[PDB]
C-alpha cells in the first residue's frame, strides 16, 4: 500500500522547537515531490512545505517561512519537517502527502497525522467526575482539568456505544474539558454498572469510574 | 496569495438529490500551454484526512464513484454529486494547486436532512467528588434534537448566568441524522451553596415555550 506515517508532535513551549518526520514505504520516494499540510483546531487546511523529489528545491509560505525547513533523506525513505521559533498558531495536526506524478501533483495519500500543540501551559492529568441523576436514564461522565490532548473516554470497556454522546474536548482557560453521555434503559442501570473509562496518555492516567446512584 | 471561497459553507441534503458545491478562485487557476485547471478537491469524512478526490478541475482519482463530477475553468468551478448519499456526509475542500503559495477554500460541509427533533435534556448537580477541589460544575444536555440551531440558557435562582459557561457540540450523528450538545456551568462551591435552584433551558424551533430542566438543592 503506498503509506505515509507522520510522527513526532508533541507539546512543545513557545518559541520553542520540534522536529517532525514521515516515513515513507511502498513507493520509490525519491522519485516524487512530498508536502507537509496542517489542519488547525478550527479544521482549517494550510499548506506548510513543498520538496522537490531532489531535495533541491523548497518551498514555504510566508507564516513559516524562515521558521520551518523541510529535508529529504532519500536513501532512508524519509520526510522531516524542523521547525523553530513555535508561536500558539502553529498548533495543529500535521501530515505529510505525495506530490502525485504525471503532473497530477496536489497532496496524496495522506497520513494519519501527529498532533503538535504549543503553548505555556503544562501537562495536567484529568479529574474524571460521575454525573448519576438525582424507558430511560441519561448517565454522564465529565473530564475536566487535563492538558494536553487526547484523552480516550469509553463506556463499559467499549461494550456500550449506542446511546453514547461524547462532546468534543473545548479549551478554557488553558485546560480542556470533555463530557460524555450514555442513555440506557432503566432496567440496565443502577442493576448493571456503568464505567467510564477515561485514558489520559500525557499524564499516564487510567480511570475506570463507576456511575453510583450514592 | 490565491483566495479560494467556496459556497455554500453548509449545505442541507436529501439522499437522493443532485447537490452543486461552488469554489471561486481570485486568480485564473488555467494553464495555457497545459491546457488544463489547476483545481484539485479534496473530501474529508468525520475523523479521517481528506482524500484526493479530483484534479484537473475535472479528472477523477481511483476508486471515486461517478456520481462526483467536477466542472469549470479560469476562476468558477462545481462540484456536483448526481444524487447524494448518506456515505458522501464530508467537508469538501476546493484547492489552488497552481501557484504558490498553495492555498485552500474554506470548505463545504454537508449534513443530511431529516425530520425535527426536540431535544432531550438532563441537568446533573455537581458530584460530590468535585465539591472537594473548590468547584462546582452543572452539566446540561441537551441530546439528539435537529435541526442544530439551538440556544441554551442558565438560570440560577431565576436570574439569567452567562460567565462559566462552556458549551461543545457534537458533529452529526451518522445513526440518526441528529445533533447534541454538552452546556456546562462551572462556579466555585461557594456561590454554588448560596442558591438553591439552577435552570438549563433551551431554544429550539421545535417549541414555541422554552424546554426547561431545573433542580432544586
Amino acid at each position: 500500500e503506498v503509506q505515509l506515517v507522520e510522527s513526532g508532535g508533541d507539546l512543545v513551549k513557545p518559541g520553542g522547537s520540534l522536529k517532525l518526520s514521515c516515513a515513507a514505504s511502498g513507493f520509490s520516494f525519491s522519485s516524487y515531490g512530498m508536502s507537509w499540510v496542517r489542519q488547525t483546531p478550527d479544521k482549517r487546511l494550510e499548506w506548510v512545505a513543498t520538496i522537490s523529489n531532489g531535495g533541491g528545491y523548497t518551498y514555504y509560505p510566508d507564516s513559516v517561512k524562515g521558521r520551518f525547513t523541510i529535508s529529504r533523506d532519500n536513501a532512508k525513505n524519509t520526510l522531516y519537517l524542523q521547525m523553530s521559533s513555535l508561536k500558539s498558531e502553529d498548533s495543529a495536526m500535521y501530515y505529510c502527502a505525495r506530490r502525485e506524478r504525471y503532473d497530477e501533483n496536489g497532496f496524496a495519500y495522506w497520513g494519519q497525522g501527529t498532533l503538535v500543540t504549543v503553548s505555556a501551559a503544562k501537562t495536567t492529568a484529568p479529574s474524571v467526575y460521575p454525573l448519576a441523576p438525582v424507558s430511560s436514564v441519561t448517565l454522564g461522565c465529565l473530564v475536566k482539568g487535563y492538558f494536553p490532548e487526547p484523552v480516550t473516554l469509553t463506556w463499559n470497556s467499549g461494550s456500550l456505544s449506542s446511546g453514547v454522546h461524547t462532546f468534543p474536548a473545548v479549551l478554557q482557560s488553558d485546560l480542556y474539558t470533555l463530557s460524555s453521555s450514555v442513555t440506557v434503559t432503566s432496567s440496565t442501570w443502577p442493576s448493571q454498572s456503568i464505567t467510564c473509562n477515561v485514558a489520559h496518555p500525557a499524564s499516564s492516567t487510567k480511570v475506570d469510574k463507576k456511575i453510583e446512584p450514592r | 496569495d490565491i483566495v479560494m471561497t467556496q459556497s455554500p459553507s453548509s449545505l442541507t441534503v436529501t439522499a437522493g438529490e443532485k447537490v452543486t458545491m461552488s469554489c471561486t478562485s481570485s486568480q485564473s487557476l488555467f494553464n495555457s500551454g497545459k491546457q488544463k485547471n489547476y483545481l484539485t478537491w479534496y473530501q474529508q469524512k468525520p475523523g479521517q484526512p481528506p482524500k484526493v478526490l479530483i484534479y484537473w478541475a475535472s479528472t477523477r482519482e481511483s476508486g471515486v464513484p461517478d456520481r462526483f463530477t467536477g466542472s469549470g475553468s479560469g476562476t468558477d468551478f462545481t462540484l456536483t454529486i448526481s444524487s447524494v448519499q448518506a456515505e458522501d456526509l464530508a467537508v469538501y475542500y476546493c484547492q489552488n494547486d497552481y501557484s504558490n503559495p498553495l492555498t485552500f477554500g474554506g470548505g463545504t460541509k454537508l449534513e443530511l436532512k431529516r425530520a425535527d427533533a426536540a431535544p432531550t435534556v438532563s441537568i446533573f448537580p455537581p458530584s460530590s467528588e468535585q465539591l472537594t477541589s473548590g468547584g462546582a460544575s452543572v452539566v446540561c444536555f441537551l441530546n439528539n434534537f435537529y435541526p442544530k440551531d439551538i440556544n441554551v440558557k442558565w438560570k440560577i435562582d431565576g436570574s439569567e448566568r452567562q460567565n462559566g459557561v462552556l458549551n461543545s457540540w457534537t458533529d452529526q450523528d451518522s445513526k440518526d441524522s441528529t445533533y447534541s450538545m454538552s452546556s456546562t456551568l462551572t462556579l466555585t462551591k461557594d456561590e454554588y451553596e448560596r442558591h438553591n435552584s439552577y435552570t438549563c433551558e433551551a431554544t429550539h424551533k421545535t417549541s414555541t415555550s422554552p424546554i426547561v430542566k431545573s433542580f432544586n438543592r
